């Protein structure tokens, strides 16, 4: 992978010297001390190096540079000082949640692209005027500096985000063609997953003398996790079972997960009027289970939206995964407990020996 | 009418995950959606666009399973026809969006989801050209697929011939794409026992050799995550007192196997350390 | 080789009193005379006389026990019958689908052994119950008398396949062991596709007077087919050169290989777009068209196999099979007794070394392409 060549470590937030308005935003966002990445990362963006980190997709990877780029955006000067690259319109479209969200005290303006029924609006915006922070895919971006509706005249942050992915999708050349129209003065930060010879030879092409931060990737791995499966022959009686459980295991946090948020309204409402108080899953009425549950304080959740599952000690399949990748996403990485039906029997032993794994029968 | 993506597209997305044509198409009706029912399929691929294959082929079958229990014919006729209006649009979001338009509307017409001619009547622009041309091509002659809620011994026959085809092409990258096309990425100790297999049940040194390389280059492709190779090696320690009933000798060569990848360190002098002999 | 003690010729299926549902599969199945070996081996098996058929391998000889052990299953009888021996689980698996090929309008009931995942569940088949024909490797089937989910007492037909290959992959002793188990009864039919000590001393110790059919039979060279190589540096240039050949030979039947099945799509479609229909190959049904209707194409390399080449006047090697032993699959055939036409090889720069390799193994000489 990536050689690295630069690991100072920074334990709090608090020595980083950001703005307090971003400190406050970093802490409401839900943060209390910086990740891997965090701790590596941060410092060398905000004091200007051009930086590489191979890392895993974001969580707080994207809170990276985020923080970064907002503490170092000129508040004052209202121009789009700051571009930043995703694969999707999906994923710049989080990266600019995360964004608005930390840079919520300080007056920071931020805005993804689209996307495109109302374009003739995006772009009326964009220019003029003219956020801070714009995140786009590459070929949404370099169309808006083709037209115009984007000047590169005060970028001085260039941000490639899973640049393995980018150049996978098709946008090598739009990578490129918008490259050579920023300043020769702008710092670039791309952080990856992985580092093929592509991705690299971009690093290789525009950065200076670049840090290369690493980050270890974290596999999830069902190997610290007691599965088990308890019998219920219909489906009928999986919500009597559920709160007899709630009951003889006394939880205090857990997440269940459901198969259509349909069935999560369902379950939710069915339980709340048995008195047992449970929370179901837009982003400020969402931020709030993500930000709550985050600092802290029972989920019941699709499976799509399935927040940082590993924190919590106990998950719950009440319906079974119909995609069998997505069973690892759920529960793994313990312990976690599935309700079979009959007619789930067969779909259990299927789980078992996608991942070489062992379900026990719940005990007591 | 914005409102309209505001609801759809998490529905869509919902889907692409629990995988139910039905749920889809029950919650559709209930929204009683108008003419601007023919703006379902366009949200609906245009998604996919960005999705992964999994998902433009479970699209491609929500737009078939939807069409004449909640949508027209002759929705679908005109859904085609913002596709291509937005195909310049579109094409900056994705940018193989053309051709792949084109093979959603290759199948389109072949789930009989759309008119026969069609094409054929849309006789400016080289993208929605470009993504006719496709589908014509396509016609006079999948997406293939495809991982996750596939059949479980499904995705064994696929990893099956990967490997098989593999040992005749020689050629590694070839079985990568396949390997990494299933896009079950937790699954691939089938790909590594179903290999050991083959070299266990071998005769003469291509196989041994060959599989040895494979799994070499995909271990530093980091396509085979360390648990996966691992997972792969125990599943094989253990059936192989079972295995020595089709092949005797299954015994000093496995081991001989193992020295090899030891050596070439794809796996830790403790997996080597746990291999059995008798 | 062995001296062969038993030659009487049948010509026509029809005349081997088999059931008729036996016959009906044995024609879907796509058999029309009986070959070679067929005319030879057929009777004398379903007569019950030890035979021992030094035969290449099998298409076809496997078509040959298969037949006689399922014109004399006792339907009727819900107990294992008749007990074959592959060297390998893959060999073990085609026959059965042979069998119940052949099998398919008789309730004739077949199981080859494994494998493993589920052995749980392949077991709790077995006994109780019963296949009326197990095929398997010599390990997997005794080890299974040996726990007695399979039964010998009603096994009447032993049949030892490719036994050159099952000694020599170590089952000497579990093919002793296995016949020490089985009445001193039972028919035996060894076929092989060589006769070596090993073998013999099989035959010598447990066959009846056997009978001795020798019908094999070898080369088995390209002396009736042109080769050519048509240099192309890149490998980017080669779907431009097959084009220009295209219309300076307007092939109208021809076969080009291809070492991968994505390199088939590719080029299909590429020349699709080129005005050139053109077919690949994939399933059965939707199969079974290309080969039906067959019976310009473009397949793997493995299924070429799933269609005679034969009839074919022109094959291109648009890759080079990597396998040595593999070419004269795809392009040659021997000349009359036919026969075939002539075959193209596109090479690369790299390529180069790789054909002149061929050359040396087939003693054969292939010059480059003329005008």
């Amino acid at each position: 992978v990536i050689e690295s060549n630069w690991n100072e470590i920074v334990d709090s937030f608090d020595d980083m010297n950001l703005s307090e308005s971003l400190l406050r935003g970093i802490y409401a966002y839900g943060f209390e001390k910086p990740s891997a990445i965090q701790q590596r990362a941060i410092l060398p963006c905000i004091k200007g190096y051009d930086v590489i980190a191979q890392a895993q997709s974001g969580t707080g990877k994207t809170a990276t540079f985020a923080i970064s780029i907002l503490q170092q955006i000129e508040l004052d000067l209202k121009a789009t000082q700051a571009l930043v690259l995703a694969p999707t319109r999906e994923l710049a479209q989080q990266i600019q949640k995360v964004v608005m969200a930390l840079g919520d005290y300080m007056g920071a303006s931020c805005h993804a692209c689209i996307g495109g029924t109302n374009v003739r609006a995006e772009v009326q915006k964009l220019q003029m005027e003219a956020p801070h922070i714009i995140v786009g895919t590459p070929g949404r971006v370099f169309d808006m500096l083709n037209r115009r509706y984007l000047s590169p005249k005060y970028i001085k942050m260039f941000v490639l985000d899973e640049a393995d992915e980018m150049l996978s999708r098709g946008f090598k050349d739009q990578i490129y063609d918008i490259f050579q129209k920023l300043n020769s003065n702008t710092q670039v930060v791309l952080l990856s997953a992985t580092m093929p010879s592509d991705v690299l030879e971009v690093t290789k092409k525009f950065m200076r003398d670049p840090i290369r931060i690493l980050v270890k990737k974290e596999e999830l791995t069902l190997e610290g996790i007691r599965q088990f499966y308890i019998n219920v022959e219909r489906e009928e009686w999986k919500l009597d079972t559920l709160c007899d459980l709630y009951e003889t295991l006394t939880i205090t946090q857990a997440v269940i997960f459901i198969n259509t948020r349909r069935k999560v309204d369902w379950l939710t409402e069915k339980m709340h009027a048995r008195d047992f108080t449970v929370s179901a899953m837009m982003d400020q009425k969402e931020r709030d289970v993500i930000m709550r549950e985050f600092r802290s304080g029972v989920l019941i959740t699709t499976d799509l939206l399935a927040i940082d599952v590993q924190q919590v000690s106990l998950v719950i399949n009440y319906d079974l995964p119909t995609n069998r990748e997505n069973y690892i996403h759920r529960i793994g990485r313990g312990v976690a407990i599935n309700m079979v039906t009959e007619e789930d029997k067969r779909t259990l032993r299927d789980i078992e020996t996608f991942y070489n794994t062992s379900i026990e029968e719940m005990p007591l | 009418e914005t409102a309209f993506e505001k609801t759809l597209t998490p529905i869509i997305q919902e889907y692409f995950e629990h995988g139910d044509t039905n749920e889809v198409a029950e919650m559709l009706r209930d929204l009683n959606l108008g003419e601007m029912k023919s703006g379902v399929p366009v949200l609906a691929v245009s998604l996919a666009l960005e999705g992964k294959a999994s998902h433009r082929e479970m699209t491609s079958k929500l737009l078939s399973d939807l069409c004449g229990t909640v949508m027209s014919t002759n929705d679908v006729e005109k859904s085609f026809d913002k596709l291509l209006k937005d195909l310049p649009e579109l094409a900056l979001d994705t940018p193989r969006a053309p051709q792949l338009v084109g093979q959603f509307i290759a199948r389109a017409v072949g789930d009989g989801i759309l008119c026969n001619t069609y094409i054929d009547s849309y006789k400016d622009c080289v993208q929605a050209r470009a993504a006719l041309d496709k589908a014509t091509v396509l016609l006079s002659m999948v997406w293939g697929s495809g991982g996750g809620q596939q059949p479980v011994n499904h995705l064994v026959k696929e990893i099956d011939m990967l490997l098989k085809e593999y040992l005749l092409s020689g050629d590694i990258s070839e079985a990568e794409h396949c390997l990494k096309e299933l896009e079950v990425p937790h699954f691939h100790h089938e790909l590594v026992y179903e290999a050991i297999v083959m070299v266990l049940e071998s005769t003469g040194e291509s196989a041994f050799k060959m599989i040895l390389d494979l799994l070499k280059s995909l271990w530093k492709s980091s396509t085979i995550t360390i648990d996966q190779m691992k997972r792969g090696y125990e599943r094989i320690y253990n059936e192989i007192p079972d295995i020595n009933l089709d092949v005797p000798h299954s015994y000093s060569v496995l081991e001989r196997f193992v020295e090899e990848c030891f050596q070439a360190g794809i796996i830790s002098k403790q997996l080597r350390d746990l291999c059995p002999s008798r």
